[PDB]
RNA sequence: UUUAGAAGGAGAAGUCAUUUAAUAAGGCCACUGUUAAAAAGUGUACCGCCGGAUAGGCGG
């Protein structure tokens, strides 16, 4: 059936966004964790800038995989997520973000809440 | 270990940690200062989850039964009996969890104070995250009688069943 | 018995051309692929046998472009040296061919003593060496066991439609196909198998000198597409081999 | 009768106004008031280091339960539930519920955190310019309902006769005095924030003085349900709700058969009788009001 | 063990020139939005002392 023909729209729906910042070079990030509060507008703006118009419906989104979180933790030498922190995707998975190490950052619970609230407000979740 | 049980009544419309910070905990602190710090505190319903909760129950702990009985808690908590319940029995127990004051508290503003006495960004940042580790635990607001300073005593559980208590009944 | 799904396999340059048909490969191509996978697994002593296959389409691209009149024009690779009398020349003859790229998920119906995740991992380690209809397996999302029709991800199964072909206007079998296709726009013709043109024997030049041989004509039929969300019985899409006294047939039972 | 109708709802039978705070000296409190203002930055409120007592004024209007049925698409269902209200009035004249509500006035539950540790809490109830003798609310604990105080009995009788439709209405005005140290903090209710970036705590102004929401005061009054199935395990009254939820304890106290929906379905559709305590609960929710349509 | 197996499609380029879219017009008549909600979450910390101490510990 003609609706199953490959097209660029279908192809782009299976290619995923990454953030442009590097968590290994940001002064105020160390061992994959955001150590400085001052960078939060950059992480928020990166999420906004990448996310605009790149909505993926749930069946097309990347699955959040525990293997990805584990490999992120392994890169920085954690056995587990440290007490009081949560791993965040700089570009949200609903807005095109890949479930990859290059898209993750680890935030404190309150900073995680603030970033989540800002992205929800911007994308109208 | 001997013990006596304090229950904060549900359904009063007041968050239990308010009754702890304002009524129970200062009275217990006062008793421990009056009676030479012989006594501990434990929180049977404690759970950590995402943020530490003490739960609505306190047990006072003592190595001596008569020492604990001499505190006569029913008589001192009398005017708060609308929402604080005291169990009449003192129970010996082999099961209890001691708690300690967390060995760091606010390194950020303490370091700012020390530089006022005496931040570099990497130092400031790491200390910020050390603070944010601390702030997820349970805590009690206290205003010091001897100095008037107001502060949050952060608490953590420990498996160590014996040792010297502080003026707040925490394992030193 | 059990059911293994090969999920969203990508195939490059599947052989798209049959004597009467350009597009979807012959059904025998897919079932022969499944048989080759069986033989590979059995040679490792996994002892699985695969009794039937369900073919679910997810994407396709015929190698070609659409004319302004909407018809496809088929692409060829530039041919290399072809053996025979003229093989030395730099320019070599162009024969009838077409190629299609497919995104497809395969349901397998399986017998084995140890149908579990270890044999899925064995399929994973095996499938990298095989081809589908002469096409190269570029990528696949996952290999897994399944238990219910709610497990299959959204796509369209291909199933047999002998009823619509026989019920068509009765002038001629090719006229039956033509009238059926002209009445039922969603149906498609497919190559189903082979009819013996000569009695079983041995002849010179065989691929193998020791396995009995036939000359054959391709058999064609009419098939149609069913959404996996609309399937009711899993058996309604399982293509299986059948043999009848000189007919070699894929069919659904 | 076969099901709850496509629309079914009851208006509040026990209406409550917002509350305005006032500030007073406790001696001569009967002659003097000052408006209690809110201080910015997170907002906070305190007495002005001089007066040692806040005052609260708020009003209640009681309406007859039989007339409060706001919409009901099935005339037979309306007739059945009206008849069942008449039956309940024949069993008792709402007096037990009225006594419970008047206890929740007399015990000063409506003060919420402001109740905590005050030296004196005096409450005055005014009806049609009759002023009733002041409740020494400290004498009432929060766990037990007093059945025998004559002032409670008289107020409860007038409220009960209002619920039964022997009156058109009953306007009740409540005044409370809470005595606290000279600059002890005062806790008006907070406003919601709609995820504005100014997430800081904001407090409910009313006429430019501090106030409390009508929701808080009504919900305090609704703390009368002691009939939920395992009250013996917990012994504290809950605010009346359709599933007996509570905001402090996550566990709902009335899922399944003791829920309002099941009990109404049993009482009306199956025409079952049921225990007086569950009849009190059903009529207490009819007093609360709500939407009770088909799901 | 699959209409099996194999494949370089390639180089280069002036689309230009010109143009009246106009003329005319009733959108109107009627209408019940409606009953019911704890903004919580201690929002939050403070000031010293030991330690070269950024490390790491302390009293209130």
């Amino acid at each position: 059936p003609k609706f199953l023909e490959k097209n660029l729209a279908k192809a782009l729906d299976k290619e995923y966004l990454l953030p442009d910042i590097n968590i290994d070079e940001l002064e105020g990030v160390d061992n994959g964790c955001l150590i400085d509060e001052a960078l939060l507008p950059l992480i928020i703006d990166e999420g906004k800038r990448k996310g605009e118009g790149n909505y993926r419906p749930r069946h097309l989104r990347d699955e959040r995989k525990e293997e990805t979180v584990q490999a992120f933790l392994d890169k920085y030498g954690y056995c587990n997520i440290p007490v009081g922190y949560e791993v965040h995707h700089i570009v949200p998975l609903s807005q095109g973000g890949a479930d990859s190490i290059k898209n993750m950052i680890m935030l404190s619970i309150e900073h995680h809440e603030r970033v989540t609230e800002a992205h929800a407000s911007y994308f109208k979740w | 270990m001997f013990s006596q049980i304090l229950i904060i009544k549900p359904g009063t419309g007041i968050s239990p940690n308010i009754i702890i910070s304002e009524d129970i905990f200062p009275v217990l602190h006062s008793l421990f200062v009056e009676h030479d710090k012989k006594f501990g505190i434990t929180f049977p319903a404690y759970s950590f989850d995402k943020k530490g909760h003490l739960g609505n129950i306190i047990e006072v702990l003592s190595e001596d039964k008569e020492a604990l009985a001499s505190l006569c808690l029913e008589e001192h908590l009398a005017e708060v009996t609308d929402y604080v319940k005291v169990k009449k029995e003192i129970t010996f127990t082999d099961d209890y969890v001691l708690f300690k004051r967390i060995r760091e508290e606010n390194q950020y503003e303490t370091t700012a104070r020390r530089m006022r006495k005496r931040l570099g960004r990497p130092l400031e940042m790491h200390i910020k995250k050390k603070n944010q580790q601390i702030f997820c635990h349970a805590y009690i607001k206290v205003k010091s009688a001897s100095t008037g300073q107001s502060y949050n005593i952060f608490l953590a559980p420990t498996d160590i069943k014996h040792g010297s208590f502080s003026a707040y009944g925490l394992l030193r | 018995k059990g059911y293994i799904l090969l999920e969203k396999v990508n195939i490059e340059n599947a052989n798209a051309f049959n004597n009467i048909i350009v597009g979807i490969p012959a059904i025998t191509s897919f079932l022969g692929f499944a048989r080759a996978l069986e033989r590979k697994l059995n040679a490792k002593e996994i002892a699985i046998r695969i009794n039937g296959v369900g073919l679910e389409f997810h994407e396709y691209e015929l190698k070609g472009y659409k004319n302004k009149r909407g018809q496809y024009v088929t692409s060829c690779p530039l041919p290399g040296s072809i053996p025979g009398q003229n093989e030395k020349k730099l320019d070599a003859h162009i024969m009838n061919q077409a190629y299609i790229d497919l995104n497809m998920s395969f349901l397998l119906e399986v017998e084995g003593p140890h149908v579990d995740m270890s044999t899925c991992k064995s399929i994973k380690s095996t499938m990298e060496t095989l081809r589908i209809a002469g096409g190269i397996i570029r990528n696949y999302k996952k290999i897994r066991l399944i238990d219910t029709l709610a497990d299959i991800p959204y796509g369209y199964f291909l199933t047999l439609r002998q009823d619509n072909l026989n019920d068509a206007a009765g002038d001629d079998m090719l006229d039956k196909m033509i009238h059926a296709l002209q009445q039922e726009d969603t149906l498609v013709p497919i190559a189903v198998g082979f009819k013996a043109l000569s009695e079983v024997g041995h002849v010179e030049g065989q691929r193998d000198p020791e396995k009995d041989h036939c000359f054959v004509e391709s058999i064609f039929s009419l098939g149609g597409f069913e959404c996996s969300k609309i399937l009711e019985d899993i058996n309604s899409c399982l293509w299986r081999y059948k043999t009848e006294e000189g007919l070699y047939l894929c069919t659904i039972i | 009768l076969k099901s709850r109708p496509e629309n079914l709802s009851f208006a509040r039978c026990l209406n409550t106004t917002e509350a305005k705070f006032w500030q007073t000296d406790f001696l001569k409190r009967h002659t003097f008031k000052l408006p209690l203002l809110i201080t910015d930055k997170s907002q906070s409120c305190t007495l002005s280091t001089e007066c040692d007592t806040l005052r609260i004024d708020f009003g209640i209007k009681v309406l007859p339960v039989k007339e409060s049925m706001y919409s009901c698409s099935d005339y037979n269902y309306r007739t059945a539930i009206y008849q069942k209200i008449d039956e309940y009035i024949a069993e008792d004249g709402f007096l037990t519920l009225a006594k419970r509500y008047v206890n929740n006035i007399a015990n000063a539950r409506f003060l919420w955190r402001n109740r905590k540790g005050a030296e004196i809490i005096e409450t005055i109830v005014t009806i049609e310019d009759k002023e009733y003798p002041s409740f020494n609310s400290k004498s009432f604990n929060l766990d037990t309902f007093v059945e025998d105080n004559a002032t409670i009995n008289e107020i409860a009788q007038q409220i009960a006769d209002t619920f039964a439709g022997k009156r058109e209405y009953l306007n009740i005005y409540v005044t409370c005095f809470v005595k606290i140290g000279c600059a002890m903090e005062v806790y008006p209710s907070q406003e919601m924030t709609f995820d504005d970036d100014d997430k800081g705590k904001k407090l409910f102004k009313f006429e430019g003085s501090a106030g409390m929401h009508s929701q808080k005061i009504n919900n305090a009054l609704r703390t009368i349900d002691t009939w939920y199935p395992d009250y013996t395990t917990y012994e504290f009254p809950i605010p009346v709700e359709n599933y007996g939820a509570a905001r402090s304890i996550g566990i709902p106290f009335r899922p399944d058969t003791k829920s309002f929906y099941k009990l109404i379905d049993r009482m009306i559709l199956k025409n079952e009788d049921l225990p007086i305590e569950d009849k009190h609960y059903v009529m207490a929710i009819l007093i609360r009001g709500g939407m009770f349509s088909k799901k």
